[PDB]
């Protein structure tokens, strides 16, 4: 994933405010910036 | 104006024939239809919520 790539997230809820989103005149939101980061694979290879 | 008493009392049968009148009256059958305006109602959809469309491959 790259400058170029975006990345989806789907979500819900059974709250009021979440049921109640079946018509919207405007729908704004502000979130925070977070990091992600990638762990170590060991590629299990049978020689070498 | 004695003749009031006079007819009260005489006339005391009417009093029996208005209690046959309501406790009658109240088991015949009655519906007051409360209406809808003629503003209509309508609720949004059956909505389900679910996961959106993911890109297999």
């Amino acid at each position: 994933i790259k400058e170029n790539s975006y990345v989806y997230v789907d979500y819900w809820d059974d709250s009021k405010a979440f049921r109640n989103i079946v018509y919207v005149r405007s729908l704004a939101a502000n979130l925070n910036s977070v990091r992600c980061t990638g762990g170590s694979y060991h590629f299990s290879l049978p020689v070498g | 104006a004695s003749l009031i008493y006079r007819q009260l009392l005489t006339n005391s049968y009417s009093v029996d024939l208005y209690d046959e009148i309501e406790q009658i009256g109240s088991g015949k059958t009655q519906n007051v239809t409360i209406n809808p305006g003629p503003f209509a109602q309508t609720r949004y959809a059956p909505v389900n919520w679910d996961h959106g469309e993911i890109n297999d491959s």
